[PDB]
Parts: C-alpha cells; structure tokens; sequence
C-alpha cells in the first residue's frame, strides 16, 4: 500500500555517489524501520493464494452456472 | 540388507480453498476426518503413494521400490 | 377448500404447472434447460 508508492518515491531520493547519500539516507533507514513495520501491517492471510482464492474465484465461475440456468425453468 | 519398511494408516487433508468456499450445501464442513497412508522409510525419505483399488499385495513391495 | 384454491393457485408457480415436466421432455430438463445452456 504505502509502500507500493514507497518504491517508487524511495526511487530517486538518491543523490548521486556523493556522502550526500546517507547524509538523507539515516534517516532513509529510519523510514526503513518505519515500512519494516509497516510489514506488520500486512502480518495474516486473508483469503487463501492466488490462485487458491483465483480458484476460488473460478469455483464462482462454476457456482454462477446454476444462476444463468434455473430462471430457463421459469415456465 | 544389513530397518527398512512401510507403515501403513490414514490421512486428513482439510484446506479451506475447497472447505468453506462452499459450505453447508455440498461440501460438508466436517468429515471429520480420515483417508490412508503408506510411508516409506530407510533412509532419509518418505513416498506419500496414491492409494487406491483395485490394488494387489505385492505392489507397495515392488513398484515402490522399483 | 383450502388445498382447492391455494395448491390449484400454487398449481401454477416460477415451477409453472405441476405438469411442465412434460414427462420425456423432463428427461431434457436435466440437460435442455441446464447442460444446453452455455
């Protein structure tokens, strides 16, 4: 999520090869620290795997079957 | 030779990607529960063989170790 | 009486008439109004 973003804003905070690197980059680690906890936020499953829960999913492609066939029987 | 050898038993497999997404229709929620093992053993290792009939006595000896 | 005009109006339902099976034609309405269905 935040982190999604994070990948490509922690992209080019990066100012070239001089020490004005780490200068920005502690603080970097700090925000490092900071999405290692955001890791935390992320700690349990949910729904199964893909494709376990895309299984899932295809298993409702089956389930929807029924529904398209029983309103023929209507009449 | 010089043990060397298969138990034999009964297994469980409960996972909820088929359990509960259907449920309470045709899918029971409980089984509950048991199916078949057979372990090989010596050394180091463990077949997990498909179990099924029709089936002869001397194929868990044989195609195992073949 | 009850039965006469409740289960006659029921007669007639989303199962249409009790008879819509049609017999043979009900052999199809495992397959006809289900498997044909694609």
């Amino acid at each position: 999520t935040l982190l999604r973003q994070g990948i490509r804003q922690l992209k080019e905070k990066v100012s070239k090869m001089e020490p004005e690197e780490m200068t920005v980059k502690e603080k970097k680690s700090i925000i490092e620290i900071l999405k290692a906890r955001i890791a935390l936020k992320k700690a349990f499953l949910k729904m199964a795997l893909s494709e376990s829960n895309d299984t899932v999913v295809k298993k409702e492609d089956v389930r929807e079957s029924p529904v398209d066939t029983f309103m023929e029987n209507a009449t | 030779q010089l043990g060397h050898y298969i138990h034999i038993f009964v297994n469980t497999q409960p996972i909820s990607a088929f359990e509960r997404t259907l449920s309470s229709k045709r899918s029971s929620c409980e089984y509950d529960h048991f199916l078949l093992l057979v372990e090989w053993h010596h050394d180091g290792i463990v077949e997990h063989v498909p179990l099924d009939d029709h089936m002869d006595a001397q194929h868990l000896l044989l195609l195992i170790t073949q | 009486r009850t039965h006469n005009r409740q289960m006659t109006e029921t007669l007639e339902k989303y199962k249409s008439l009790d008879f819509n099976m049609e017999k043979e034609g009900d052999v199809i309405q495992q397959l006809k109004s289900s498997i044909k269905k694609p």
